[PDB]
């Protein structure tokens, strides 16, 4: 989405009163992409793709005329230089060898050479100029020259290595085989400049010829010569056509001095650059994927050559748009794709679109896709565990908005400093106008046609919006701009992040800055306890409870969502779930004797050992309901019987906690701790009697030597 | 194929072609009925300064929608006040984005 | 175990309201909460709790209902003002004798006016029976529009939304009031009907908010007719403009009348328009001298001659004194004639009907000649033949 220039090298050595000029015609790119080529009048230039500097000095004097085309051999080992000196040179190339480049085999036609092409498989050379076309095979070293009736301008070999396609400025497009026979001929009325063959693809596995005519059209032709009927029209005359690897994109340049990108169907996506002059040649960087390699591959690289003499490099980076509501995570894959992933089974569901997706928003069992001048909505069959998507409705209306959301029976679009409410039919319903740009919006649940929302502005004032009120309600004010906002489970507090990565917590009942934190990338609130706040910095994620020290993990990633005993961490474009131990907050709550909140925390799925510990603690501190709940959530029979005895004896007898502490300790295998606790206050005789029933009369005798019997 | 046909069937003119029928009427109407004013010694051109060009004033039987009508002259009032674009300009959206 | 629906069902079966409220809040299903507030007997703390929950949810109607059932009224006004629910606020203040609401509304309207949102201020005033201030605001907006290109049908659209929104709000209130009424309300409505039968013209004129809309429509129709021949219809339209004389200033109406009268050779109306134009309220000496020069030239080329026409019998009253076709004043009788929004001709025949959106008289012959599928003013998309039949039935009832 963002296009940034990388390095520019200018060639100002214009030579008046000389046929040698400063223009650049072609720019060959290596398959690996570690080296780059360019051709100027009477010279060739070798560049490094990553950094702009000549690895080798400019070669002059080899060809006494201009250089028309420079090409690789798909393997990075050969050079082909065609010149207006009626000659084509073929050079050997090798990076490690002391001579990096050196001429190998030179031949000459009868007239000037205009275009050249290579064979991806057999590495044969086809060079076409005025009045002649020649074929060169490395093994035989005997060229085959044939005459024609008009000068060929463009050539391109098919990716299968079997077919060949050439064009003439007289309007003739010829398709031949490796034997150079008239397999197919097509006659047009306009000159032919750019031709290409669609890359082979497991989904398509069929090759068609894409040719850009000068009557503002791009045509697709089959092998037999029958047109596919596309005949896509253009505003400008095309000049060059290049296909990206795997046949996903198409880089088109020409008139209006703009380099644009398209899908293989013909959908406009972006423009790359405007060079203020004709762009003679633009090329894309090939990519190599390993066996089962995992990578987003969002980065793209293009190389442009302008008519003034500038050879520029541009880098295109695709932004990430995703949505997460519950049990589903819908993120944009490689452009024109939406992937919905479930966090439990890691299963994926793919939805393929033809035009670029701009925003993805998912409501309850409803997914909204925002295509260029189109809106799609899909539902889910709730009864089946697996999700089935069916298109109930489609919106043809063209809407522009950097933020799009869907609520029950309504849609919300944020454009500039305005919020528009759209009916599902398409007609506009309501408008909201704010002072500055609306940066972040959050949707809170509610009744149909009555869903509220939070709005943050560039000024910083946080507002509330209701669907039917049509009157913004000022929530609060912030000096710095707002980047992201969140709301608590019970709508008690609100966490807001500024543009300086500063996190601030505001209480809604009393507008006061209770908590402030520096260098915060993301934050989230729990959906079950309403109090826990998990905020992730660039490297470390912290979880914080009410008036508690923070907890650190050294977890690599950014926090996106927080659920009951679950934290979602998103790295790059893939996200995972991490469980969090709740024993620390349990102990801290037990310290302050807050058994209700401690039990609520323990209810979040903690180990049974902590349940037993909490039950013991509640039983000791005379809280029988929580003790029964803890002793019941895990199937225990002796402890519940002892609890029943304790609750029966609490009303009448003294209920000395020493005896019950000793019994709790003795219910485990720690007999000596129980004996010490029982000897602590004064319960010698009952310790004696409880040790006797275990049939260890000797140790019980050792104990009864010290204890007395105060009866009579 | 059906999308284009249905859209052409309905085609609600939103903003762009609400009343675009602008053709010079200061000269078209002056040829219609001004001849006996110039023929006689009468100068009513001052009175005609009231009359608005008629080509802008459209005369066809269409359908008026309350919501649509609301949106249209809300956009008209916002334009004629001229407040949205000024605060958009001092918003410096391009500088940030 | 965080399974709220089953817990809610069990609580409902076991007759336990606090858990029911908690579960309904968690599932965000306040319809069960409406059932509960209908079910909770009277005057409990749960009333205040559920009112708080409703106010947080933004449904101030239920919040005010809960607050009034609890026994607190000030909190209901606080909810109404905080959520900008001004119709319910006005109703509650009027019924329960609260006075600061008018001041608070004035301050908020002034704040909106300072924020350059006059249309929102007009909406606010329309929400609280303050349509007069909205009318002045709309007149100011029209005057500001006139300073620029000012396509008149935009102003017609604006006045049409004003009237239609007033009608919609009044209809909503009316439907709320009639639904579930008693004997006293029936008697009040019977008295209202009795007064409606014997109504006065001035009261209808004040009530109808379509004044500016129909005035601008008549102006546009007069101009359009004048351009395409049909001078006699343009005369009647300009005479209607002169009749209104409220939104359109005197200059425009009298200039149009003078131009039409000159083009129709009817020089009495031209003379009246010219004597009107010589001094409206203020005029520079050069402009007045130019107008006098135009007048003297026009009236000294040839004397004012009245063209003959047909003096059709009057239908307003039983008087045998016929009235001129163009005249609508109906002097010495006081029975003014209703307009026809089709072409401007006064209703001189039994054939007249109207819609239930703008209630303007309309002649069958004009529709048949023009083939109008919609109402000329409000563009009501309902068939004219069935509407003629309905008006005939209504007249048969009368
Ligand atoms: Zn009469
Ligand atoms: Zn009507």
């Amino acid at each position: 989405m963002k296009c940034s220039e990388l390095w520019t090298e200018i060639i100002p050595k214009n030579d008046p009163n000389s046929n040698i000029t400063n223009q650049v015609w072609s720019c060959s790119f290596n398959n690996d992409g570690s080296i780059l080529l360019a051709c100027v009048g009477d010279a060739i230039l070798v560049y490094d793709s990553f950094t702009g500097n000549l690895v080798n000095k400019a070669i002059r004097g080899g060809q006494k005329e201009q250089i028309n085309c420079i090409k690789f051999s798909k393997d990075g080992k050969r050079f082909a230089t065609a010149s207006n000196d009626k000659t084509v040179w073929v050079w050997s190339f090798d990076v490690n060898k002391n001579p990096k480049l050196a001429p190998e085999v030179k031949y000459s036609h009868t007239d000037k050479v205009l275009c050249l092409a290579f064979n991806p498989l057999t590495h044969q050379i086809f060079s076409g100029g005025a009045q002649d076309y020649a074929l060169w095979t490395p093994d035989q070293q005997s060229i085959e020259k044939s005459k024609f009736k008009d000068k060929i301008i463009t050539c391109a070999w098919s990716w299968d290595g079997l077919y060949l396609g050439f064009g003439t400025m007289g309007g003739i497009i010829g398709i031949r085989n490796r034997a150079l026979e008239q397999l197919a001929e097509i006659q047009r009325s306009f000159p032919i400049w750019c031709m290409d063959w669609t890359p082979i693809t497991p989904d398509y596995q069929n090759s068609v010829l894409v040719v850009g005519v000068w009557e503002q059209s791009i045509a697709h032709y089959n092998i037999q010569g029958q047109q596919l009927g596309s005949d896509k029209k253009l505003t400008y005359d095309p000049i060059d056509i290049n296909f990206s690897t795997q046949g996903e994109f198409l880089l088109v340049s020409g008139t209006n001095n703009k380099c644009t990108l398209y899908t293989r169907e013909g959908g406009f996506l972006i423009d790359v650059a405007t060079k203020n002059d004709w762009v003679w040649n633009n090329k894309l960087k090939p990519v190599i994927k390993e066996a089962g390699s995992v990578a987003v591959q969002d980065q793209l690289h293009v190389a442009l050559t302008t008519n003034d003499g500038e050879i520029s490099m541009f880098k295109i980076q695709q932004l990430t748009v995703h949505a997460l509501e519950g049990d589903k995570y819908a993120y944009r894959d490689n452009l024109t794709d939406i992937v919905v992933q479930s966090m439990s089974s890691n299963q994926r569901i793919r939805l393929k679109c033809k035009e670029l997706v701009k925003n993805i928003s998912i409501y309850k069992d409803k997914l909204a896709a925002h295509l260029t001048e189109r809106i799609l909505i899909y539902g889910t069959s709730s009864e089946d565990s697996q999700m089935k998507y069916k298109l109930h409705k489609r919106i043809v209306k063209k809407v522009e908005a950097h933020i799009l959301e869907i609520v029950s029976n309504h849609l919300i679009a944020c454009v500039k400093n305005k919020v528009q409410l759209y009916q599902l039919s398409g007609d506009l319903e309501k408008e909201w106008v704010f002072d500055s740009r609306v940066n972040c919006i959050k949707i809170i649940g509610g009744m149909p046609n009555k869903e509220g929302a939070y709005v943050g502005l560039k000024n910083g004032q946080i507002f509330k919006i209701f669907v039917d009120n049509s009157f913004p309600i000022p929530i609060l004010n912030h000096n710095i701009s707002i980047k992201n906002i969140d709301a608590s489970q019970k709508r008690k507090r609100l966490a807001v992040v500024d543009k300086n990565s500063n996190l601030t917590v505001y209480d809604l009942s009393n507008k006061e800055q209770v908590f402030q934190e520096m260098n915060i990338v993301s934050c989230a609130f729990n959906n079950n306890f309403d109090d826990l706040l998990a905020f992730s910095s660039t490297d470390t994620t912290f979880i914080r409870c009410s008036n508690h020290p923070p907890l650190s993990q050294k977890i690599s990633g950014q926090v996106v969502g927080f659920k009951a005993n679950k934290l979602f961490v998103l790295n790059d474009n893939v996200m995972s779930t991490i469980d969090v131990s709740m024993t620390q907050t349990m102990i801290k709550y037990l310290e302050r004797k807050e058994f209700q909140s401690a039990y609520e925390i323990s209810l979040l799925g903690v180990t049974d050992q902590d349940f037993l510990y909490l039950g013991n603690e509640a039983l000791i501190a005379t809280q029988f309901a929580i003790a029964r709940k803890c002793y019941t959530r895990i199937k225990k029979l002796d402890f519940i019987y002892l609890l029943e005895k304790a609750e029966k004896d609490f009303k009448k007898n003294t209920f000395v906690e020493g005896f019950y502490q000793g019994e709790i300790y003795a219910l485990q295998t720690k007999f000596y701790e129980a004996e010490n606790a029982l000897t602590k206050s004064n319960l010698a005789s009952q310790a004696k009697e409880m040790w006797i029933i275990l049939k260890e009369f000797d140790k019980a005798m050792r104990i009864t030597d010290t204890g007395a019997s105060p009866i009579n | 194929a059906q999308e284009q046909e249905v859209s052409k069937v309905s085609a609600p003119p939103n903003q762009p072609t609400v009343q675009v029928q602008d053709i010079n009427e200061l000269q078209k109407f002056t040829k219609i009925n001004t001849l006996p004013q110039t023929e006689e010694g009468v100068d009513l051109s001052q009175l005609m300064q009231i009359l608005s060009p008629v080509e802008d004033i459209k005369e066809k039987d269409e359908a008026w929608e309350f919501l649509q009508l609301k949106t249209q002259i809300y956009e008209i009032v916002s334009n004629m006040y001229g407040g949205n674009e000024l605060i958009d300009d001092d918003d410096e959206d391009d500088e940030n984005q | 175990n965080f399974q709220w629906d089953k817990a809610a069902k069990q609580y409902a079966l076991a007759k336990y309201n606090p858990g029911l409220i908690e579960a309904y809040t968690r599932i965000q299903d306040y319809e069960g909460l409406e059932k509960l507030i209908a079910e909770i007997p009277e005057r409990n703390e749960l009333l205040q709790d559920m009112g708080d929950r409703f106010q947080q949810a933004g449904l101030c109607d239920a919040a005010v209902k809960c607050y009034e059932k609890f026994g607190d009224i000030k909190q209901a006004i606080d909810c109404c003002v905080l959520l900008n629910h001004w119709n319910l606020a006005v109703e509650l203040a009027e019924q329960y004798n609260f006075v600061q609401i008018e001041g608070l509304l004035v301050q908020y309207a002034n704040q909106l006016l300072e924020k350059r949102r006059k249309l929102e201020a007009a909406e606010l005033y329309r929400k609280a029976k303050r349509n007069t201030e909205a009318a002045k605001i709309l007149s100011q907006i029209a005057d500001d529009l006139t300073e620029r290109d000012a396509n008149p049908l935009n102003i017609k659209k604006m006045y049409v939304m004003a009237a239609l929104e007033v009608d919609l709000y009044k209809k909503r209130m009316l439907d709320a009031t009639m639904t579930g009424q008693a004997t006293s309300t029936a008697k009040t409505l019977n008295s209202l009907i009795t007064s409606t039968i014997n109504t006065s013209s001035a009261d209808k004129i004040l009530n109808n908010p379509w004044r500016g809309a129909e005035a601008w429509h008549f102006f546009i129709l007069a101009q359009r007719q004048l351009y395409n021949g049909q001078f006699k219809y343009a005369l009647k339209s300009a005479l209607r403009l002169g009749e209104y004389e409220l939104e359109i200033d005197q200059k425009k109406i009298y200039s149009l009348i003078a131009i039409a009268a000159y083009y129709n050779k009817s020089f009495r109306e031209c003379s009246r328009a010219f004597v009107k134009l010589q001094n409206l309220e203020n005029i520079t000496e050069d402009e007045k001298e130019r107008y006098e020069a135009i007048a003297v030239s026009i009236f000294t080329k040839h004397p004012p001659l009245d063209s003959p026409c047909e003096y059709t019998p009057c239908v307003g009253k039983n008087c045998s004194q016929q009235v001129s076709e163009y005249d609508i004043h109906c002097r010495a009788c006081g029975s003014n004639f209703s307009p026809c929004v089709a072409s401007g001709r006064p209703i001189f025949q039994k054939e007249f009907y109207q819609c239930k959106n703008c209630r303007h008289k309309m002649i069958e012959s004009e529709v048949s000649r023009l083939k109008l599928y919609n109402c000329a003013l409000c563009h009501s998309p309902i068939d004219f033949k069935r509407f003629t039949e309905s008006n005939n039935n209504n007249n048969n009832n009368i």
